């Protein structure tokens, strides 16, 4: 992220057959998983280099990612299910309290008397 | 004072300028010439120079009318083309990202008349008008400067009427599409020349202008260096 | 008060 | 490393000394040492006798206090001819040419019958010294007169390193022999012999004051004026061995005076004790020796830069003070040890002498940030530090080289106050020969107990301290000292710890059942004011608590409790340099505001909190496109507010903030601009419908944008939230962005220049903004005081009118270069600290030759590296090239966002950039000429306006300090938002309009915030204007000449002066008052 902190994501998305499709299955050619596979990494490494890990989580909540993902990959082949399977976070910067105080939104005690 | 004409040949239209009580005989002069061009639309207009600030047609219709009173001439002034006081229409931002919805000096403006009638009638008034500064100063014009136009630029700070807002993307966007709807069957309908030559469209192309600048827009690798006799006789050379 | 004449020819530097 | 290389040997030629010069001086000691044996012999005489003999003289015996009086003085006095020798820099020769002039030392030495094996008990010693250094300069004297130099010949009496015990002969000349021109002192320094007095008796830990305390400063007197051929001898074998020792000397020489070091005693207060000699005989230390194995940490095979960066390695990191001292034989290979005296320690094991004694534990730990603050620029590799180690001088001013600055009005200062001359005591005299010795450590042991934590150094500087007296007096005399404290008052200087320079609570020992030591003394020390409270986790524990303030820091309160209950009850603490700067940033309109530290951006976050209720309810409303995100990107978001946001505070230029609006990417966007722009303003229109109906409580109404040129089609749906905040939607689309460039694709060639401007600007709103703002932020929080110092700024600016010009992300990137690259200074600690540095920084700022590019990143990834370092750098080059005189682009201001580094630069006027850089140098001189005070700050403060040709006068029909938020006010907004104009302040927008008209003639500033430098109602605003010199003269009549003019000839026409007042005159209506021209 733009906060250095060092994270793996997982995507996982499935082919559909299309609404007029009569064959019975709706398998992909391994040159459209590629194509495919290259798209989601383009678009899951954008996101993440262009935002902060608290912003990332802004975005995990909605699930825009995926329909970003759903858009992009719209025209090499249809796909479903598409979501972020999972987050790692494999490495951290120096941890700073006045960031984490800030992502929360100092206490003077009582005279014992 | 005693000038009248700029020998290359600019009228002074002097003026007298507002009494206001920040500013305790000032004057501002206008400089015009008699504009000629084939155009239709800039025919019959006056080239005007050093206008006052924000010079909207009204005023020139007050103006042309105190000239007319006072010389009983029969003058109307159509519009004033080409005012760009702060620039913001130089260029047309439109007309460069597309064709559809848009087919298209500086401290100076062309005021158009009625006809012929009027605009040299106004001209006749308009020498009169430089003469009186030499001789009698008190009786020059003055620049009302204030007009309903005028409050609506100083209301900087004013919210747009959401009920006029809705009209006008509702009639721009519907124009649009109407635009658009024409432009995609053009493309698309088995373009043919007199001559019998079907033009190429891709599929998803939405307007012929789009083809014509990506037009604009936009052996060796196969030779073989040795596979013919004279080819290795070359190479038997250089390896001796 | 602070007062520096105004340059145009970027002279200060 | 070649490009250093290069650099250093430019730097030593440079500061080469002219060797006519040392012929010129060495024709003169030459002679002088003939002088000094024409000296006659003498007898032994008592006390009495020599005060008889000197009863008369001119000269006075330079007695070293306590005197010596007729009781304790039965040892006799006697003096004989010295063993002459020349030492120092010079005899080494590795002196440097200093313009302010060097020291050439020469020593006497004493012949050793004159002393006895226990003359170093009880000043014996000293006093012997004295006499023969009087009896010396009684027969000098006379010689001097005999052959005729006195008439250019200047003597006075000094002390050796600020050393009160050793009184030294000072031969300066003023304008054959005469070497004024060399600008060299010759210094005649009165030794021991080597081995006079057993070296174990004269350690450290031992005494020799019989009163047992030890005695490391009397000690280290007696025993350091025993052994100086010595060293000299150890310094001439390490010369010869290794080639490069005396380039490497004369680096570590210029470094440590641009830090202000010296090898002037530092118990007294200045800052030193590290000069050449300690760099030079460390340097000796480590090159037989260093590590802890014994083994060699400097090869004399190691060239000038490698010997110069091991020394600095080896400061930065080993510590000599508390954990750890090196010990070295200079007649036995340097080994480290881990054990630790308390103090800095260098020993000797041959001579016994430990090197550091004129060291204080303070100056100490300055240097080693200093030297690990160096060894970081010295291992940078991406810029080029040669200039910032050894080519800037970082003491010229304290307030720049110190966070804060308190000076102590000691009371009855011709003596100090009898309760206050009775703290010193007779135990402290013996540790401390001297009163300024002792009372310096006395405030820096309270006040650096006191603050704890909340400081990192502190450093004690007994301000008018001399050194030089007339060979007439005994002692130096101080006009407020009266020969009793050479001083006239101390300055508290300090580098405060942001982190925890404002906590609220001085936390102490924990608390238990039988009073430990450590909370004993924390109830001692604080007295009343300590207490013992319980907290929320349940930890019990003696802490005090203090009041926070918005016009000083907590450190202000302790410093002044803690020195008066200890030092002195009439001492008078005052630092109102800061307290100015304080006030001078506005003060919010929110509860409890008097009492709001600087540091606190709690308003800023109930913005936030307020964004983040709106926030959810965009998400959750149904549009024809999702909600890809919504990126804030207003000022408050960044803590970069002039004026903290307040609830209904509308009349704020910064009120509305900029909120990006981004849907999911769709084919249908309209593929011509206006067509897209309308779409836009469809979707804002059924958010704004919406919002209207399911939240009521929020307001909304519809505002044109036409800060992007030509694009006169944006519309901003402007949010009012319940709260108290307002919020600006604009829409931004994946598709906008190739437009423009198709745009400037379609253009033609000539108008290609003027369409790149109108994308410029749009990124720097829509695409750059939302960059900055992001790394803004998240770096704010380990810059405390960025948010103050940059608010701070930006109000210099305004004040100056130079913010209408100057875009607002221009003045952060500008106000953070101290942060972001505080070489070779500090980080910015304090408010008055680092405002000054964004002056000194711009004042010293060639921007026509040297690019400003900085690492937005937080303190030691997203550094720059090398290969992007060359691209800016090649940018520039390529700029200057179409651009030398630097008319069209002046700032060049570029980062990780900003690679091009003319995005937020472009657009200002030349004058005013002048200007910006005209007024910083000013500013600088000004406290060069004047140092801080509340007049300076204030003529910092104030604008001109007679540079500007004509002047005009506003002032609003309304006060708008109240509703601007500012506390010298509304709780709702207006029913009818038409009359939220009503509270506004149109003069900004007047002169951007009027900019446009008349930029080929004129250029108008303005007040931009006037709320802020309005006046006390904030009502009052000003427009100043400036003729091009082209249009102030008259020019003949022309079509293209675009200015309003009137004629004087047929073709000669001039500026119409007059008519355009009334031009700018009408567009105030009432708000126009009076013109100046
Ligand atoms: N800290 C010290 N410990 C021991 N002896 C010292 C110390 N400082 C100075 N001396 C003695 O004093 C002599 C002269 O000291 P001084 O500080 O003038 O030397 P320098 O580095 O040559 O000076 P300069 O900066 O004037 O060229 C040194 O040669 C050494 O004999
Ligand atoms: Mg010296």
């Amino acid at each position: 992220t733009s906060d250095d902190y060092v994270l793996r994501i997982f995507a996982i998305a499935f082919t559909r057959k299309q609404a007029n499709q009569v064959k019975r299955h709706s398998y992909a050619q391994s040159s459209h998983i590629r194509a495919i596979r290259k798209v989601i990494s383009e678009i899951l490494t954008k996101e993440v280099q262009g935002s902060t890990l608290a912003q990332l989580t802004s975005k995990l909540i909605p699930e825009v990612i995926n329909k970003e993902i759903e858009n992009a990959t719209k025209d090499i082949f249809p796909l479903q299910n598409i979501h972020v399977r999972k987050v790692k976070l494999l490495k951290q910067p120096k941890f700073d309290v006045g960031a984490l105080m800030a992502l929360h939104g100092e206490e003077k005690g009582k005279k014992v008397t | 004072e005693d000038i009248s004409a700029m020998k290359n040949g600019f009228i002074v239209v002097p003026f007298k300028l507002p009494d206001h009580k920040a500013l305790p005989a000032s004057l501002h002069f206008m400089f015009a010439k008699r504009h000629q061009s084939s155009n239709s639309n800039e025919s019959d207009c006056l080239f005007l120079v050093n206008l006052p600030l924000l010079s909207n047609i009204e005023h020139m219709k007050k103006f042309v009318g105190q000239l007319c009173g006072k010389y009983d001439t029969v003058s109307h002034v159509e519009e004033l083309l080409y005012n760009d006081e702060f620039g913001l229409h130089e260029v047309d931002l439109s007309a460069l990202t597309s064709d559809l919805m848009s087919s298209t000096p500086r401290n100076t403006a062309l005021l158009k008349f009625v006809d012929a009638a009027s605009i040299n009638n106004c001209w006749n008034a308009l020498k009169k008008y430089s003469n009186l500064h030499a001789k009698h100063p008190n009786e020059l014009f003055e620049w009302t400067y204030t007009t309903p136009s005028f409050t609506t630029f100083v209301n900087f700070y004013k919210p747009l009427d959401i009920d006029y807002l809705k009209e006008d993307i509702h009639t721009h966007m519907a124009i649009f599409e109407q635009r658009e709807a024409q432009a995609q069957e053009d493309v698309q309908s088995s373009i043919v020349d007199e001559d019998g030559f079907t033009l190429v469209v891709g599929k998803n192309t939405k307007s012929l202008n789009s083809i014509r600048k990506k037009i604009l827009n936009k052996i060796d690798k196969k030779a073989k260096k040795d596979f013919y006799r004279f080819q290795v006789r070359e190479r038997k050379k250089q390896e001796i | 008060s602070l007062s520096a004449g105004f340059d145009w020819t970027a002279s200060i530097l | 490393s070649n490009i250093f290389k290069l650099q250093i040997d430019e730097l030593l030629e440079q500061v080469k000394l002219k060797q006519k010069h040392v012929l010129k001086v060495e024709k003169f000691l030459h002679k002088l040492y003939d002088i000094l044996q024409e000296i006659p012999d003498w007898e032994e005489k008592s006390l009495a006798e020599v005060d008889s003999f000197f009863k008369n003289k001119i000269v006075s015996v330079p007695f070293v206090d306590p005197k010596p009086i007729p009781q304790n003085t039965n040892y006799k006095f006697n003096y004989k001819k010295p063993d002459i020798s020349l030492i120092g820099s010079f005899a080494l020769k590795a002196g440097i040419y200093q313009p302010n002039g060097s020291s050439i030392d020469t020593l006497l030495t004493m012949p050793k019958e004159l002393f006895e094996k226990k003359d170093f008990l009880n000043f014996r010693c000293l006093h012997k010294r004295s006499v023969y250094l009087a009896y010396l300069t009684h027969h000098l004297l006379i010689l001097l007169k005999k052959d005729k130099l006195d008439s250019f010949l200047q003597l006075e009496y000094s002390y050796f390193d600020n050393d009160p015990l050793l009184p030294i002969l000072r031969i300066s000349c003023s304008k054959d022999y005469n070497f004024y021109k060399t600008r060299f002192s010759i210094n005649l320094l009165i030794g021991f012999p080597y081995k006079v007095f057993e070296p174990k008796k004269l350690l450290p830990n031992r005494n020799c004051i019989r009163i047992l305390p030890a005695t490391p400063l009397y000690n280290f007197s007696v025993l350091s004026s025993s052994t100086h051929e010595n060293y000299l001898k150890y310094l001439y074998k390490t010369k010869k061995q290794t080639e490069s020792f005396v380039e490497a000397t004369v680096l570590g020489r210029l470094w440590l005076q641009q830090r202000g070091f010296s090898s002037n005693m530092s118990h007294s207060g200045s800052l030193g004790g590290f000069g050449t000699f300690e760099f030079t005989i460390l340097m000796a230390a480590l090159l037989n020796g260093g590590g802890i194995n014994s083994n060699k940490i400097l090869l004399h095979g190691f060239s000038s830069y490698q010997l110069f960066k091991g020394v600095i390695k080896y400061l930065a990191t080993m510590d000599l003070c508390h954990d750890g001292h090196l010990q070295f034989h200079s007649n036995p290979a340097s080994k480290y040890i881990d054990e630790g005296f308390q103090t800095p320690t260098l020993f000797d094991k041959s001579t016994k002498v430990n090197i550091l004694t004129k060291m204080t534990v303070s100056s100490y730990q300055i240097l080693k940030e200093y030297a690990g603050e160096t060894l970081r620029m010295l291992n940078n590799v991406v810029q080029d530090q040669f200039s910032n180690i050894f080519l800037t001088n970082i003491s010229r001013f304290d307030n720049l080289k110190y966070d804060l600055c308190y000076d102590v009005q000691l009371p009855l200062g011709n003596n100090l106050e009898t309760s206050l001359a009775a703290t010193f005591g007779s135990m402290e005299r013996v540790k401390f020969i001297t009163l300024e010795n002792f009372l310096a450590h006395k405030i820096t042991n309270v006040a650096r107990y006191a603050l704890g934590d909340r400081i990192k150094y502190i450093q004690i500087e007994m301000v008018g301290q001399k050194s030089d007296f007339p060979i007439t007096k005994r002692k130096v005399y101080s006009n407020t000292g009266g020969n009793h404290f050479n001083f006239d008052f101390v300055r508290v200087k300090l580098i405060v710890n942001p982190s925890e320079c404002d906590k609220l609570v001085t936390k102490g020992p924990a608390h238990s059942e039988t009073m430990s030591t450590e909370a004993a003394v924390f109830k001692n020390f604080w007295g009343i004011k300590s207490s013992l409270r319980r907290f929320k986790d349940g930890s019990i524990t003696h802490c005090c608590v203090w009041s926070t303030s918005s016009s000083e820091p907590i450190i202000s309160s302790i410093v002044n409790f803690a020195l008066q209950k200890h030092v002195s009850k009439k001492a008078q603490i005052s630092n109102e340099t800061i307290k100015k700067f304080h006030n001078f940033l506005p003060l919010p309109n929110l509860p409890s505001s008097a009492k709001t530290s600087v540091l606190n951006l709690s308003s800023f976050f109930n913005l936030k909190k307020s964004f983040d209720d709106l926030y959810k309810i965009i998400f959750q409303m149904k549009l024809p496109l999702s909600v890809k995100s919504i990126l804030p990107v207003g000022s408050a978001f960044r803590y970069t507010s002039l004026c903290q946001p307040v609830p209904f505070a509308y009349s704020d230029p910064d009120f509305f903030q900029d909120v990006i609006l981004e849907f999911e990417t769709s084919p249908k966007w309209p593929d011509e601009i206006t067509s897209l722009e309308k779409a836009k303003t469809a979707f804002l229109l059924k958010i704004q419908e919406e919002l209207s109906a399911n939240s009521s409580t929020y307001r909304s109404f519809f505002s044109r944008d036409e800060s992007i040129p030509y694009n006169l089609e944006i519309v901003t749906l402007n949010i009012l939230t319940p709260e108290g905040y307002g919020f600006k939607f604009r829409v931004l689309t994946e598709r906008d962005e190739i437009l423009y460039l198709r745009a400037i694709a379609n253009a033609r060639n000539e108008l290609k220049p003027e369409l790149e401007a109108t994308f410029l600007k749009f990124t720097a709103k829509y695409l750059a903004s939302v960059r900055h703002t992001r790394t803004l932020e998240n770096i704010s929080h380990s810059y405390q005081f960025y948010s103050p110092v940059v608010r701070l700024f930006k109000r210099w600016l305004d004040t100056h009118l130079l913010l209408g010009h100057i875009t607002d992300e221009l003045a952060e990137l500008i106000a953070i270069k101290p942060f972001v690259d505080p070489a070779p200074y500090f980080i910015p600690g304090s408010l008055e600290n680092g405002f000054l540095k964004v002056l000194k920084f711009i004042s010293q700022w060639n921007w026509k030759d040297d690019p400003l590019i900085l690492d937005l990143v937080k303190p030691e990834s997203e550094r720059l590296t090398l290969a992007q370092y060359k691209g800016i750098q090649m940018n520039f080059t390529n700029l200057r090239n179409s651009d030398p005189n630097g008319t069209h682009l002046q700032f060049f201001v570029a980062s990780k966002n900003d690679p091009s580094g003319i995005l937020y630069s472009s657009g200002i006027p030349l004058p005013i950039a002048t200007r910006l850089t005209a007024l910083a140098k000013v500013a600088v001189n000004l406290l060069q000429t004047h140092g801080l005070n509340q007049q300076t700050i204030n003529l910092l403060f104030t604008p001109g306006l007679k540079d500007y040709d004509f002047v005009v006068d506003l002032r609003t029909p309304i006060g708008l300090k109240s509703s601007c938020g500012i506390l010298s006010a509304p709780s709702n907004f207006p029913e009818n938002l038409n009359d939220l104009s009503e509270k506004m302040d149109p003069t900004y927008q007047l002169v951007k309009y009027l900019n446009l008209k008349y930029k080929n003639s004129l250029i108008l500033s303005s007040r931009k915030y006037i709320g802020v430098n309005g006046g006390e109602k904030g009502d009052k605003n000003v427009i100043t204007g400036l003729i091009k010199p082209l249009f102030k003269g008259a020019h003949k009549f022309r079509v293209n000449l675009d200015c309003n003019v009137k004629p004087v000839d047929d073709e000669n026409v001039i500026l119409n002066k007059e008519a355009i007042f009334h031009e700018i005159a009408a567009f105030g209506n009432d708000m126009v008052i009076n013109f100046e021209t």
